[PDB]
């Protein structure tokens, strides 16, 4: 199944401000994550990581992560597709299993000046993460 | 063969049996080589995950190319080596001379060494395996050397990085990798090729030579030359790629076409579009590069397939091009047809400006991921076996399939 679209911005609703957004994708299920170009306000800067549970939970980024998302292009809009799978054009070996948990969030504050930050950002502030409980329900 | 653009289901793939299982296993890091109606055959068999699975297996095989019964090529091992420790061998690359296939890898106990470059120690084993194996014939079926001269000039490790290479004589040339450091490597950012690309920084070249921007070594695509003539222990000595439309070092591949070398080389970052062309000269290696505006592959976010702006990243899948008629430059590979998922592999012949004709392998959500494609003579006729990396949803054994396409005389369905 195509799940429905994650727009990665600061007014999505879904992005709950305890557990931040919670998905239960099957094997087999693809995804886009989307940062929306500037058309209301104004852009929102992300970088946005896949991370470990700890990371997750301390808001927290390692210098040796690559973005999955780079949302740094105000007139574009920037999409990652995830397919819940084995195969991936990914290089560093990270795929998806049933009955795993996986994490994504940004650590970084929605202005140009933060894009890099490191710790803290909206994964602390708003609770922009994504927790999807792979294979689960 | 057919030279017209068509619609037309001309292509007609055909399933051929495995070269060579238990539940929950995946078979990966597949290589397949073929030179003169031999082949040689790679694989990591794990347990778990296809990334991360304990190593179970590590095959080294090879065998001959045949009519299978009905006019259909297939594979038919004659002789296969197992490493004592499927831990420790990585990167296999394998080339054909005179009756033998020679395989070579790098040895290592700190992972892949691509992932852990700083700790590799460099270290590189030779197999050379009969392809007509003979009764009690201990060390001319099978005979290891670990490689103990390497001339690497600049470059502080060098490693067979691509699943095959050609001969020249009695000389070898694997597909490989340079390990440069970064605070060594030449570079004019004003070369980068931003001046259509609006949100590209001259940088942007520069900082994607190596797996992170700020990685310690940078990794330049290149040859590695073995001269047999040298006697039972040659040096290998490394090539580099030249520097014109340089990408990320990457699994790469050359290997003879109607009567020239040709080189293929992955795009794992922003320059997503086909690299191959023919080799003007093997050393120094000066590729002539088509200028492809149709083949690319699926990536991540940042170099998507169809990407051509200079970006940071590193990504992507190897699924190479064989050389079908050079006068018209006519070559056959299979595609994920997909901007960002491994899924669809379509077998898809094609010049640089225009896809001719194609075929789907399997469904549109199949997962797939590398393929390996090398074409050749079969009573009269060119096919080609294309290995590809596949699987279904459910399937709980992953292992490639390979694929046999009979390429047509005629464009008439
Ligand atoms: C994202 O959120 C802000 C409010 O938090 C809103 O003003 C802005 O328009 C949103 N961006 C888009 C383009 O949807
Ligand atoms: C390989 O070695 C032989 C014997 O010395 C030599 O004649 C030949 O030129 C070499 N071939 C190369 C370097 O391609
Ligand atoms: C591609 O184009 C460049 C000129 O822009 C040229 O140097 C090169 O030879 C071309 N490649 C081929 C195979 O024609
Ligand atoms: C794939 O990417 C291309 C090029 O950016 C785009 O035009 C197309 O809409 C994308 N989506 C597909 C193939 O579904």
């Amino acid at each position: 199944i195509v799940l429905e679209p994650i727009y990665w911005n600061s007014s999505n609703s879904k992005f709950l401000p305890g557990q931040g957004l919670v998905l239960y994708p099957q094997i087999g299920d693809k995804l886009d994550i989307i940062c929306p170009k500037v058309d209301v306000g104004q852009y929102e800067y992300y970088k946005v990581y896949m991370v470990d549970k700890d990371q997750a939970d301390r808001c927290t980024i390692k210098k040796e992560n690559t973005p999955l998302l780079n949302c740094a292009k105000p007139d574009q809009d920037i999409k990652f597709t995830i397919k819940f799978q084995e195969f991936s054009p990914n290089l560093w070996g990270l795929e998806f299993q049933k009955n795993k948990d996986y994490y994504i969030i940004s650590t970084s504050n929605g202005s140009l000046e933060g894009l890099d930050n490191q710790e803290g950002g909206v994964c602390q502030t708003r609770a922009m993460k994504i927790l999807m409980k792979v294979g689960h329900h | 063969i057919c030279l017209q653009k068509t619609s037309n289901q001309i292509l007609k793939p055909k399933l051929i049996s495995y070269t060579l299982g238990q539940s929950g296993t995946c078979i990966t890091d597949p290589l397949l080589a073929m030179d003169e109606g031999y082949f040689a055959y790679s694989h990591l068999e794990r347990i778990g995950s296809c990334s991360r699975g304990v190593s179970k297996q590590r095959i080294i095989g090879v065998g001959e190319v045949l009519d299978r019964g009905d006019e259909v090529p297939s594979l038919f091992m004659t002789n296969v080596w197992t490493p004592p420790n499927p831990n420790t061998v990585y990167h296999c690359s394998a080339v054909y001379n005179n009756e033998f296939y020679y395989v070579l890898c790098a040895v290592s106990t700190v992972g892949d060494p691509i992932l852990n470059s700083t700790y590799w120690s460099g270290s590189l084993m030779m197999t050379r395996l009969a392809v007509k194996p003979k009764s009690n014939g201990g060390g001319y079926n099978q005979h290891q050397l670990a490689l103990r001269s390497i001339e690497k000039g600049r470059y502080d490790k060098v490693m067979p990085y691509g699943p095959s290479g050609i001969k020249q004589g009695d000389t070898l040339y694997f597909p490989a990798v340079g390990f440069l450091v970064r605070t060594e490597f030449k570079y004019n950012d004003s070369n980068c090729p931003i001046t259509k690309c609006q949100y590209s920084k001259p940088e942007n070249c520069r900082l994607s030579m190596g797996i992170r921007p700020n990685s310690h070594y940078i990794l330049r695509s290149g040859l590695l030359k073995y001269n047999l003539s040298d006697g039972e222990n040659p040096k290998v000595v490394f090539i580099e790629i030249s520097d014109q439309r340089l990408s990320i070092g990457s699994p790469s591949k050359i290997y003879d076409s109607l009567g020239q070398p040709v080189f293929y080389q992955a795009s794992f970052s922003w320059d997503t579009m086909i690299k191959f062309g023919d080799v003007l000269t093997v050393n120094p290696l000066v590729v002539n590069w088509r200028n492809n505006t149709v083949i690319s592959r699926p990536g991540q976010s940042q170099c998507p397939r169809f990407n051509t702006c200079p970006e940071i990243c590193w990504e992507g899948v190897y699924n190479d091009a064989f050389l079908i008629d050079r006068i018209n430059w006519i070559s056959a590979g299979v595609f994920l047809d997909s901007n960002q998922t491994a899924e669809n592999p379509v077998f898809t012949v094609f010049k640089d400006n225009e896809i001719l004709y194609r075929a789907q392998l399997a469904s549109e959500d199949t997962n797939a991921q590398k393929t390996i494609t090398n074409c050749f003579l079969l009573k009269n006729k060119i096919w080609c076996i294309s290995l590809v990396e596949i699987y279904d949803t459910g399937d709980n054994v992953i292992r490639p399939k390979l694929f046999a396409v009979k390429i047509p005389e005629q464009c008439t369905h």
